[PDB]
């Protein structure tokens, strides 16, 4: 069992994109290996008997030892044609349903392999059906629909409200917020690292409060290091850094008592940097002005010369007072005052009546409406010594400041390490504190796919909601792999569904989770359909072609259709497909009742529904998941809750039982 | 029922009397605008909900007023307010609810919830009086703080204006009680806490006393005495303990303590006085 | 002939909010008069026999001459209770369905009027059914759903792509882009002003090209005037202003020939400002540095004194060259160069081999590794005259610059007027050019509601489409007031609908429109429902209670339901209601076919549908509106366009005719 | 059919010959990637679409090859490319279409559209010789500019990369022709334009000539001569006009003109030469 395999590859100056093909079977995949060893490992793996390359390929070192090589022209690897070509092959108007739409580096390779295949085979090839992506970050990942829809870091309207962030992010520092938000975009699936995080997160719960405020002192050390590296760093940035360095002995002490070797490792990563603290302490005032431009930054006592040039301008005011007083009493003019002007320098002003009663030492620099100003050599002498000393003290200050960049940069990587460590600790501690604040539990990992939730809760909705969340369990497995969910509106369909999503993600950053007890097997891929028609359908197919035996599939109201039957038919299928062939762990939210016949029709499918207690003027939504199926029409009831006038509600129910009197 | 603190304290203890382990307490605006109590104590059936508040509706119904001594406290509140009771019984039922005058079902766990807008709704003045905003919470904050040390077995969450303020976890039976002691009285007290365990016959004295040697101006604010659960501020005990702080070290400064006494019914009798005294002094040495 | 009316009002320091009530009928409205005369006119109009006010009302002058006054407490006007109260009165969870949800200033007034009414009547009042907003700008009303949905200035993903703006905004200046985008947010409905704009827009089409580039020179004059007013304006901002002022004689000439008195009026508003040009021209260099801080801004020839202090530092380089040259000659050391240092001042450096071959005039200031630097008295005293003169020249420069703010500000309003005129002209010309570029037509206004389109086109989609749009007409009136639209997906339902919207808006800014000929009567309000359940319903009711006999109602796929009949019933009603009672000009996009029985059921309703031509195993979408109704299920067909595997498509069609074999 | 400029010019004139008043011409990437021609000239029936490109399919069909002299130009392009014809006839019909693998109906107005992607599906070099593209558009820009002055009755929109570049409006018959003259030749020529109207028997000369007195380096780039529509390559007329610019003012610098001549044939015959000359000189004075 070693096959006849074909491949194509093209590169831009960014990285690589790759595609393959077997003429015996008709198999077609894509990828975008970013670096060299990955690209070499991908040719090694697939091992094409025949390999395509564009004339101008740069990293030839990969392919010149390989067999059955095929030099091709450039124009054949153009995305425009490539996309156009392959789209009419599969027949679609886009490659949305394939899950590769914006991966063009790979698509030139798929595009050139098809023009070659058209021309290698030159007959119809309908044993080539599709194309799918394998995924760079294989601690596997979550589509764009899920992301925009789950609002983990951004909501409906585009703010940060009702977010998983809004809850979890009570991180004290901005570098905590980012890394907290990043771990959400990229869940960790090396089992080892997940458990490292749980051990750390649990051991901190006794020290939640003691540590928190210490980190709020730091500020964004990370971004400060940036302007340091760029050499655009400003005084008050270096100031909050110093304040951060002063917390290091404190944190070193508090963490040494904590029982977790991963904590002891991160405690080292933090570091101390005693000498770096010392320099900043000796060089700079407590909190100087905003920029360095107009000085006032370096403290006296760091540099002798600094204080020297400062002593020239410090012989200023008393010099001019003695002048003002001597000259006032020598001339006999009391309106005589020695003042400064930005424009002209210093001067001696006398009021107009007394002005021509002044001595002949005085040289006119400035006539006024109400006075005459004069200059004298003693002042004009002294004018210089001040103005210049200022400049050169200022100049020394600029010099000393930018020299500090030279002094810190040799440890620049060691500081980034500490900055990364501290950012991560804020995240860990915040989470230790969110499990302390909101009572989350520590889960465990199992062998094969399955989720068990014991009285779990939607971690966002419960915090925003009037009443406490109606906690529900969930029990899924390879034996019980699908749940047909029917019921009333505001029944909690989409809620019971999307809540499930949050459980996984949370467990898979090593954090504790909103439930009594949670056990979980492998779940690689997390796909979603988000209500609204071109649009609706297209994404559905993606989830089909890519989702696996171990994935999580998230369906709500597919078949917002053009007719009675389309919707139903459509659905009927997709469900049977996920139970019959794919065998993934699925949750299927629907309104089209006939599907509830599927637990009997299929092995592995079982009925559930959010039961409603519908009574008189009002109606009750248990917000509880019940074994069985939905009753009936719940829309007519919900109608008024919008604000429907009864002109309509009664025309609705008057027609409803014209219709419901047939069935 | 004059302050929000008083309406809080009583309706917090209605659930305690119903055997409660979890109590959510939520406020907005010093108590003026919102007060929300949720409990896991046993519930109120759909018959008992209506007439506990609505007063000629009692006439025909055959003394079912019986089940509900909170019903006494509720009735007074309800005539001149915007009250909302909602509850599902421990007995397999659906949840039922009372507003403002509608009774209908809604949804809820095993227990009871009470939602309210500023109690007096047609009394011009008694509202106009209702003290500040800030201070009313600071009083409520104490109400919970008192009942908290009285009951280590009930989890209480106090929040203000949507935001969590105080989270008192119930300590497991036979558990680490130092957790809850630091949460209520700050960390400063916790680290100077010298426990006490004295016992003569029927009488039994348990608790903590801050070491006088390291008792500072911040710590001196903690003086609470409970007897079989109930705090009385009877001046007798004032002596017993200020005698005890004088007798270890002569400097008579303000002490820090929280003590628990367990005896058989005898409201206040000198027996109790010297019992207290001897317990504390041994502990300080 | 006359009434019995009740009212309530409250104010914050921002403005007023107002509410009313008649106990005979039970009528309940809202408003937020912003200023005093509007508030006085609103009490004058409604003329309550009984009027409520909170103890602490500030503008008492409005109410102390009025009859049947009622002083009320403050707490009764609190929004929290008010909202809570009124919500349980109507029974809803929110006031979304009333179209007043975010108008809280008015709602305190409505809130207090209900606690009073509860207590004035204490009797049954279900003759009080609803609340609705009248809108200050009788000129316009387009709801939030329409706005976020129509993507006139912003698309779904949050960019500016596929927008009406992306097309129309070929405006040359940023102040054009804004005002262009603003007129879209607020369509003009004084018929006079609309026709003024058409006359202007048509007369410019010969001068499209000639004018365009002249305006791109201006830049954002408007925002420059801002930092001028704030006194934060910078050199290069004043520079682009000057460049703008130089175009004014040019524009004055080009527009004098154009035939439109509205153009001649706007030509005056532009102005000239000859003296203001003169000052900037004489005071500033062509393009100075970024800020004024480090000088080099004011040109020589503006100020004698400026050039005086510049003459001291102007005797710099030549002074030091003659020194460098004389001393190089005199000593015989050619590596001798006279240089400057920020730290130490000027010096004379010689290379190490030649260093001890220098004369004894030289005083050591600075030893180096590979040279020796020296100072001499000639240099050290010349050092001063430069460094100080610089400063005082710099100081004069700062003074002169901020004084210019004093000189321009007396015309500040006249300049804003020109800035507004120019911004508006770019918009007008841009639109004159978009009608020139995209061949739009000039419409006319009629008496009573109705739209007639002759071969009209969706102005966005046709530009993003690689093809000309399938232009279609439209014919609506008070007689033909509703169109039931059924058909295939990608039929162009939502397209034929949303296109209608754009026509109105465009016509109602006085611009030409994408069609052969367009005539239109009054349309006040423009409401919309945007595919995706709690969500979908609530907004529906709004449109009901607010929409009028003259409005435009925009329905697409209402009744994405929980069951067979709910959706249908629901819709059935809404339609009948808009035809039977409201009588608005409507377009109803649906997928529930039974509704197509409504042309027979109602007067004023007529069937239309987007017809599709299915040939074998491909399908054609005519993109053309046909009289009659839809065929069938078009979803099974669209399925594959996603990329559906045939495991499923054939299970679909295998079940489809199990279902379709009953009906 | 070597350059994109050539394929453009020919297929632009296919529609003119079909009596066209509106012509859309759209390009991307120097012509390499995209070329789109839409016309309002008469259309192509559903029978005539197939065999104009596909070549044994002509045999059985009874000389309907007749209607389609563009069909000659199309056939050569089609065998080695990615072509898309689509058209609805002025007569009895729905729109029909041909691609790349399919004939089916789609939609279109009265006329014809032609869409295309880069030719040579397996020829390595002949593509290498398509120019640096920038220049290819600058050539196409001239193609349209030439045919534009030849036909004042046809509206032409030239665009590049989706974006409008040039819009030549058709002047109403007996209308203001100064509007189109400025659009094609810039405003500089327009304002120096001195019209010409000369007439001897069968021969008739109409047009414009930039005043030599105010003819600058920018203006001298405009020299185009048409005879009953058609621009020829004849050195003769060079003399007639450089004789005319020399004879008004001696300074023999490069002129600016666009002239229209209407006769019965004298292909190059001296008759035509002095007729031209005398027309221009009178106009300059
Ligand atoms: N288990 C629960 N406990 C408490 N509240 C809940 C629960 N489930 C849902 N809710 C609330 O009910 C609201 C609506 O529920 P949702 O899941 O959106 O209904 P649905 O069945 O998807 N139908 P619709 O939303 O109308 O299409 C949400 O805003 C939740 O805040
Ligand atoms: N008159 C037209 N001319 C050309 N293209 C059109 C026309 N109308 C619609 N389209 C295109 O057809 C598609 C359908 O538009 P739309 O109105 O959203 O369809 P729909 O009937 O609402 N069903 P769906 O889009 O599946 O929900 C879009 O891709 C448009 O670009």
């Amino acid at each position: 069992r070693q096959d006849n395999l074909l491949a194509a590859i093209w590169q831009d100056s960014k990285g690589f994109g790759y595609a393959t093909l077997d003429i015996s079977s008709g198999r077609f995949r894509l990828s975008e290996p970013a670096d060299r060893e990955t690209m070499a490992a991908e040719l090694q793996r697939t091992n094409p008997a025949e390999l395509l390359y564009a004339e101008d390929f740069a990293e030839m070192s990969l392919i010149e030892g390989r067999r059955g090589l095929r030099r091709r022209p450039l124009w054949e690897f153009e995305i425009d044609t490539a996309r156009q070509q392959l789209n009419l092959q599969f027949g679609t108007r886009d490659l949305v349903g394939f899950g590769v739409e914006n991966a063009p580096r790979g698509l030139s390779a798929a595009g050139a392999l098809l023009q070659y295949a058209k021309c290698t085979q030159r007959t119809t090839l309908p044993h080539i059906r599709s194309i799918t992506m394998e995924r760079e970050q294989d601690s596997i990942i979550m589509d764009a629909a899920t992301r925009r829809n789950l609002e983990i870091t951004q909501n409906l309207a585009g703010g940060a409200e009702n977010t998983l962030a809004s809850v979890l992010d009570s991180t004290v520092t901005p570098m905590g917020s980012r890394m907290l938000k990043r771990w959400l975009h990229m869940p960790v699936r090396d089992t080892r690292v997940l458990l490292e995080r749980q051990q750390t997160i649990g051991a901190l719960q006794d020290f939640t409060a003691g540590l928190q405020p210490v980190l709020r002192q730091v500020g964004d050390l990370e971004r400060i290091l940036a302007r340091l590296a760029l050499r655009t760093a400003r005084p008050r940035d270096l100031a909050r850094m110093r304040h951060a360095f002063q917390q290091l002995p404190e944190l070193r002490a508090q963490l040494e008592t904590v029982d977790s070797a991963p904590v002891q490792a991160l405690r080292e990563k933090m570091g101390e940097f005693a000498e770096l603290r010392d320099l900043l302490e000796r060089a700079i005032i407590d909190t100087p002005p905003v920029l360095v431009r107009d000085g006032g930054v370096i403290a006296s006592g760091y540099n002798e010369e600094l204080d020297e040039w400062r002593a020239l301008a410090d012989g200023a005011t008393d010099y001019l007072e003695r002048l003002e007083v001597r000259e006032r009493e020598r001339t006999g003019l009391d309106t005589l005052k020695v003042g400064f002007n930005a424009v002209h320098g210093y001067y001696i002003q006398i009021s107009r009546g007394q002005s021509h009663l002044a001595p002949i030492n005085y040289m006119r620099r400035q006539t006024l409406k109400n006075a005459e100003r004069y200059i004298i050599p003693e002042l004009k002498e002294y004018e210089d010594k001040v103005l210049t000393s200022k400049g050169k003290a200022l100049a020394l200050e600029k010099q000393l400041y930018e020299e500090l960049f030279d002094l810190l940069l040799p440890h620049l990587e060691a500081l980034q390490q500490s900055a990364s460590a501290l950012a991560e600790l804020d995240v860990l501690v915040n989470l230790a504190e969110r499990a302390y604040t909101l009572n989350y539990t520590s889960p465990t990992f199992i062998d094969k796919p399955g989720i068990r939730i014991t009285e779990g809760r939607h971690p966002v909705v419960e915090q925003v909601l009037n009443e406490p969340f109606i906690a529900n369990p969930l029990n899924l497995s390879p034996q019980r792999r699908m749940l047909i969910i029917t019921g009333p509106n505001m029944g909690g369909k989409s809620t019971y569904m999307r809540q499930t999503a949050l459980i996984a993600l949370m467990a898979y950053i090593g954090s504790y989770v909103p439930a009594q007890k949670v056990e979980i097997g492998p779940i690689d891929r997390i796909f979603t359909r988000v209500g609204a028609f071109m649009v609706e359908m297209t994404e559905t197919a993606n989830i089909l072609h890519n989702a696996t035996e171990y994935s999580l599939v998230l369906m709500d109201e597919i078949g917002r259709g053009t007719s009675t039957y389309d919707g139903l038919s459509l659905a009927w299928a997709v469900a049977e497909n996920l139970a019959n062939k794919i065998k993934a762990l699925t949750l299927f939210a629907t309104h089209y009742f006939e599907l509830t016949q599927l637990p009997e029709k299929m092995e592995g499918v079982a009925n559930v529904h959010l039961d409603a207690l519908e009574h008189g003027d009002t109606i009750a939504f248990m917000h509880s998941v019940q074994d069985g199926a939905a009753s009936k029409s719940y829309g007519l009831a919900v109608a008024a809750l919008a604000g429907v006038p009864k002109e309509v509600i009664k025309r609705a129910r008057q027609k409803l039982r014209e219709l419901e009197s047939i069935s | 029922v004059e302050r929000p603190a008083s309406v809080v304290k009583e309706l917090v203890e209605n659930s305690l009397d119903a055997g409660a382990t979890r109590i959510d307490i939520d406020i907005e605006r010093g108590g003026a605008k919102l007060i929300r109590i949720r409990d896991n104590g046993s519930g109120i059936k759909k018959d008992e909900l209506a007439l506990a508040l609505a007063i000629a509706s009692l006439d025909d119904l055959e003394a079912i007023i019986s089940l509900g001594f909170r019903g006494e406290a509720l009735a007074s509140i309800s005539s001149v307010s915007r009250l909302t009771l909602t509850s599902r019984t421990a007995e397999q039922q659906e949840a039922w609810q009372a507003y403002a005058v509608t009774v209908k079902p809604a949804a809820h766990p095993v227990g009871t919830t009470l939602e309210v807008l500023d109690l007096f709704y047609n009394t011009p003045a008694r509202r106009k009086f209702l003290r500040t905003e800030k201070t009313e919470f600071n009083h409520i904050d104490e109400i919970i703080r008192r009942i908290a040390l009285a009951r280590f077995d009930v989890t209480i969450n106090l929040s203000h204006n949507g935001k969590i303020v105080r989270q008192y976890r119930a300590v497991p039976e036979g558990g680490q009680k130092e957790r809850r002691l630091g949460a209520i009285l700050g960390t400063a007290f916790l680290e100077q806490a010298l426990a006490i365990e004295w016992q003569h016959g029927d009488l039994t004295l348990r608790g903590w006393v801050a070491d006088p040697n390291h008792t500072t101006p911040a710590l001196a604010e903690i003086q609470y005495f409970y007897v079989n659960g109930r705090m009385m501020r009877d001046r007798l005990i004032n002596h017993a303990i200020r005698q005890a702080y004088e007798d270890k070290l002569g400097a008579d400064q303000q002490p820090a303590f929280v003590l628990y006494l367990e005896i058989d019914p005898h409201q206040v009798s000198r027996l109790v006085h010297d019992f207290i005294y001897q317990g504390v002094l041994s502990v300080l040495q």
